[PDB]
């Protein structure tokens, strides 16, 4: 997943390093997510999803 | 032999029909050829709320196609002014240059777009006619007058947080006249643009051009402009005796007002409009047979909320005028043959 | 005025004036659907339908098949006029209502 | 809630 | 991808005025075909939608720890009660309008808030 | 997928469309390019003129089939068993074979669907359906045309007037 | 242009149990003819109940003056004397005529199956008065309660 | 990283309610009451602040 990989840029000099701009913390998450603070490094975003067949372009695994 | 001319009936396992039976040939006698006077007689607009940045008129007696045309005009065709180009002279912030440009594009400007015009294709320079320029130049320094404290505003702070207040209008041409001193400004003075630490500096020039919310959302002038058909609730039977309260709880609370006509308690449908469709009566198994909830046929409720560029009523007026402009453009292009 | 941001008409097989397909450029379901609703009110048209050719493109196709007599370009040019009349009336009514409410609220 | 009083 | 193994490519960017708007003014930002459920049986996504919608509504933060909700105390019962306590409906369905025809669709749609991850595989690299 | 749940819910017996939903559903499946669109007559003419949804598929079928060639006849079975619709215990009528008039038997008579749901058994990867017979009598390009137009029609239906979802009150 | 006229009375509202949404299958039985009728009727438009009578007619033209029908629908037609003494009018085609099963017996009864888009009807009775029908023939089903 | 300027679903501007949100939470108010007192009615906006993780305060701690 493209997420927030670390806090120290300008210092790493890796090869590739994927960064997500504005991560959020899940509103629904297991309590263990909070024991190892995993919000120091978020991984995705909350989205308003509707489960509907409306377009003709979202079939067979496409979104 | 039973006609229902005005409501969209509904149960739980699905809605009954998708028609409105008000078109040509849609009945034995109730045929239509677009009587314009019947429209002008059955149409009425009522305005429930109008704060600044809100409107909730009714728009009674119009079809779903015209209402949807109005809604889609406000979201994607009424023009607004917004930052398109960003020239960055220095930027030692943590916020990137492309991310700063993005964040600056989504800031709403209070210029009215009706006094401007569209930049011609490849008009990089721009002129007083089509562009507005603003400048953000901020640097963060430690304040000399500070004790051994750790509040970020008290120390480490001359400009720790860069806000929309820091953006200054550079009158491009003769625009200083025409626009009085406070008229062209960002709409909100508290939008956090970035954060700085001592020694860090932002310095840039933003150019705002005209455009519609269709080619980019940044140019869209309304938070939402949706509409909803007016609900209809009918008590087929007099509910009473502590079932009235269970009825009053299966609805948004204002809709069923439980009066006390006698020693017993009667539930009455006080205000059908407050109802949100939650269909929680359909879980009751004894009162799903007592109430019929549907929608009024051509009675809408609109709600327009502007970002702050123009007032909502002016937004609706310009939407109607944009639809008229589409129609007139095509009429006059047809007359060209 | 604009040679192709606007109308391109394709008369059908046999160039039947009573069966025309208008291509309207830079239009989406808004004008398409409102104009199709306004053209369906004409008892002299037997088939009106619009459709978007492809998502990537910005253009719609109206199809008007009128009855034996009229050339199917009068139904289009009359649906346009009726839609613009309805918009003008809605604008007048809405502005009058807003003014009345502003007065009622500023008085009290 | 309720068009103007 | 979601947190339940439902990966898929992005096929369209649907205009914001052609999306089906809800009776509350909202408009989804992800459209997910309902045919990935029947064969993959990811019933955890249908519970995460309701849990996240209830969270966003009440300002809460629910836990999705495995084995905390039994047959007697179900997850759907719990989160449907949470939703019905906010004025929405038990089963998590709110009814939308068609952003293209402007008519209230006959079926009421299942909408909610779910947590999406973005994968590192992009057409720009393949 | 949803071209099968769309076509099975439109071709079911209780789907009635007004002139304007009938149209704009025919032309949106066709997107026809040449020649007039040959329409049908309302099944119900009186209390209010209304169409049937099987008539939408019919009128979409008589425009796709090549002009010179004549519409096809077809008799077969549907995938949805005629027992799927039995809500309430079945009673016995003396002279009625329940299957003589059932949504389980597909009967296309001169290109006009007269009975049957037209689920996967047609439109699908199953043999001897409507598209397989189209491919036999009129060739492989006409079956491809039928597939394209039927996909477009069944998408317009779910996107305009109906909707498909899968909540929790259907797995409950 | 009438092919059949009679006064029925509803006996069963839906015996098979298959239940559709807006359609109801009536099992009637004629009077003074003892003909049988199975009829799918749209009950959202035209509610029908048990123990209900209605005059039923099948025609090949609505003009009742000889002129054939053109197969085109105009809601703008200027000949307005078409049968309107009837509340519920349909329009379908006969798709199956099948002589009854009984062999070694007279059994000269016919069952005529008509389709009205998707709403099927079956008229069963003495062949003598079901001769006007023939497969692939368009017919109107006019009805009027009593 | 930093507060989004506009809500992603409906472009309501929420980039000016970050400091106000933080101030109403320091005063003892629940996240629900706090999001109400800011004007965030529909839950698409409420999730934009409720689930925001301010990582600009942790990046602004490594040397210049
Ligand atoms: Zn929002």
């Amino acid at each position: 997943t493209m997420g927030f990989p670390l806090l120290t840029y300008q210092d790493r000099s890796d090869n590739k390093l994927y960064r997500l701009q504005t991560p959020q913390s899940p509103l629904v998450r297991p309590s263990m997510y909070d024991y190892y603070d995993m919000d120091n490094y978020p991984i995705g975003t909350n989205a308003i999803v509707a489960v509907i067949s409306y377009t003709g372009y979202d079939m067979e695994d496409a979104m | 032999v039973e006609e229902m001319r005005s409501r969209v009936v509904l149960g739980e396992f699905g809605v009954r029909n998708v028609h409105t039976t008000d078109f040509p040939g849609n009945y034995s006698g109730y045929d239509d050829a677009w009587d314009q006077d019947r429209f002008e007689k059955n149409f009425r607009v009522d305005v429930v709320h109008m704060d600044e940045n809100s409107l909730e008129f009714d728009m009674v007696g119009i079809d779903a196609a015209i209402a949807n045309a109005f809604r889609r005009i406000l979201l994607a065709e009424v023009p607004t002014m917004a930052v398109e180009k960003v020239l960055v002279y220095n930027n030692t912030s943590i916020v990137q240059d492309e991310i700063l440009a993005h964040r600056l594009g989504l800031i709403p400007i209070h210029a009215d777009p009706r006094l401007f015009e569209y930049r011609n294709q490849g008009d990089e320079e721009g002129t007083e006619i089509d562009t507005l320029q603003f400048r953000l130049q901020v640097r963060c320094t430690r304040n000399p007058h500070a004790a051994k404290d750790s509040s970020d505003p008290n120390e480490l702070y001359v400009n720790h947080k860069v806000y929309t207040r820091h953006m200054t209008w550079i009158p491009l041409g003769n625009q200083a006249d025409l626009f009085p001193e406070g008229t062209i400004r960002p709409v909100h003075d508290d939008i956090l643009i970035a954060q700085l630490r001592p020694g860090q500096e932002i310095d840039l020039l933003m150019h705002c051009v005209k455009g519609i919310g269709k080619d980019h959302a940044k140019f869209s002038p309304v938070a939402t402009a949706s509409y909803r058909l007016l609900p209809d609730i009918t008590l087929l039977e007099p509910v009473e005796g502590e079932a009235a309260e269970e009825l009053s709880r299966c609805f948004s609370p204002g809709v069923i007002e439980v009066q006390e006509v006698q020693g017993k308690k009667v539930a009455r449908v006080a205000n059908p409009r407050l109802d949100t469709f939650s269909r929680e009566i359909f879980r009751n198994e004894k009162l799903k047979k007592v109430v019929r909830l549907a929608r009024v046929r051509d009675h809408y409720i609109f709600s327009v909320e502007s970002t702050g560029v123009l007032p909502p009523d002016v937004l609706v007026s310009e939407a109607i005028k944009v639809l008229m402009g589409k129609c007139r453009r095509f009429l006059d292009e047809l007359d060209a043959v | 005025g604009e040679r192709k941001t606007a109308l391109e008409m394709v008369q059908a097989a046999g160039t039947d004036r009573h069966c025309v397909t208008f291509v309207l450029h830079e239009e989406d379901h808004t004008l398409g659907n409102s104009l199709r609703y306004m053209i369906m009110k004409n008892p002299e048209v037997e088939f009106c339908g619009y459709t978007t050719t492809h998502p990537s493109e910005s253009k719609i196709n109206l199809r008007i098949q009128t009855r034996g007599t009229l050339p199917a370009v009068e139904p289009f040019q009359r649906g346009l006029n009726e839609l613009m009349n309805v918009c003008q009336h809605v604008l007048d009514k809405f502005e009058a209502s807003i003014k009345d409410y502003k007065d009622q609220k500023a008085s009290r | 809630g309720n068009p103007p009083v | 991808a979601s947190r339940h193994g439902q990966k898929g490519i992005l096929s369209r960017l649907w205009p914001a005025e052609d999306m089906p708007f809800t009776e509350s003014g909202m408009v989804p930002d992800i459209l997910f075909n309902p045919h990935g459920f029947p064969s993959r049986m990811t019933i955890g996504m249908l519970i995460e939608s309701m849990a996240g919608k209830s969270a966003a509504l009440h300002g809460l933060c629910h836990d999705a720890t495995p084995f905390i909700f039994s047959e007697e105390n179900s997850a759907l019962e719990y989160f449907g009660e949470m939703l019905k306590a906010a004025g929405y409906n038990f089963y998590g369905t709110e009814r939308l309008y068609s952003g293209i025809s402007g008519l209230e669709l006959e079926a009421d749609i299942f909408i909610g808030v779910v947590y999406y991850q973005r994968l590192r595989h992009m057409v720009s690299d393949k | 997928q949803d071209h099968m749940v769309s076509g099975a819910s439109m071709t079911t017996r209780g789907c009635f469309f007004t002139r304007e939903h009938y149209m704009e559903l025919v032309y949106r499946g066709l997107t026809d390019k040449v020649g007039r669109v040959k329409l049908l007559s309302p099944s119900i003419l009186k209390p209010f003129p209304l169409w049937t949804g099987k008539q939408v598929v019919s009128t979409l079928l008589i425009n796709i089939i090549p002009e010179d060639h004549i519409p096809l006849n077809l008799s077969g079975k549907a995938k949805i068993t005629g027992k799927a619709w039995v809500k309430e215990t079945p009673r016995s009528v003396p002279g009625f074979n329940p299957d003589s008039m059932c949504e389980s038997q597909v009967i296309i008579r001169e290109g006009e669907l007269l009975c049957g749901v037209l689920d996967k058994a047609h439109y699908g990867s199953s043999a001897y359906g409507l598209v397989h017979c189209c491919y036999e009598i009129y060739g492989g390009e006409t079956s491809g045309k039928v597939l394209t137009c039927l996909a477009r029609l069944f998408t317009a239906y779910l996107q305009l007037y109906r909707g498909f979802t899968l909540g929790v009150e259907d797995i409950l | 242009g009438i092919l059949f006229e009679d006064i029925f009375d509803v006996k069963d509202i839906d015996p098979e149990g298959k239940k559709f949404d807006r359609v109801s299958r009536l099992h009637c039985e004629s009077e003074s003819f003892k003909m049988d009728l199975i009829l799918d009727v749209n009950i959202q438009i035209y509610p029908v109940d048990l123990g209900d009578k209605f005059r039923l007619v099948i025609a090949s033209t609505l003009y009742e003056d000889g002129t054939l029908d053109d197969g085109e629908y105009n809601p703008t037609d200027d000949r307005p004397s078409r049968a309107d003494q009837f509340e519920y009018v349909m329009y379908g085609k006969v798709y199956r005529i099948e002589g009854d099963e009984t062999s070694t017996e007279a059994a000269t009864r016919l069952s005529a199956y008509v389709s009205y888009g998707g709403l099927l009807m079956r008229l069963q009775g003495d062949a003598n008065n079901l001769h006007g029908f023939e497969v692939d023939s368009r017919v109107y089903l006019l009805m009027k309660k009593l | 990283m930093i507060i989004p300027v506009r809500c992603f679903t409906c472009g309501k501007i929420v980039g000016n309610k970050w400091e106000a949100y933080l101030g109403l939470l320091q005063a003892e108010y629940t996240e629900g009451d706090a999001l109400d007192a800011l004007g965030l009615k529909r839950y698409c906006c409420r999730r934009m602040l409720l689930a925001h993780v301010d990582l600009i305060e942790k990046l602004l701690n490594y040397a210049p």
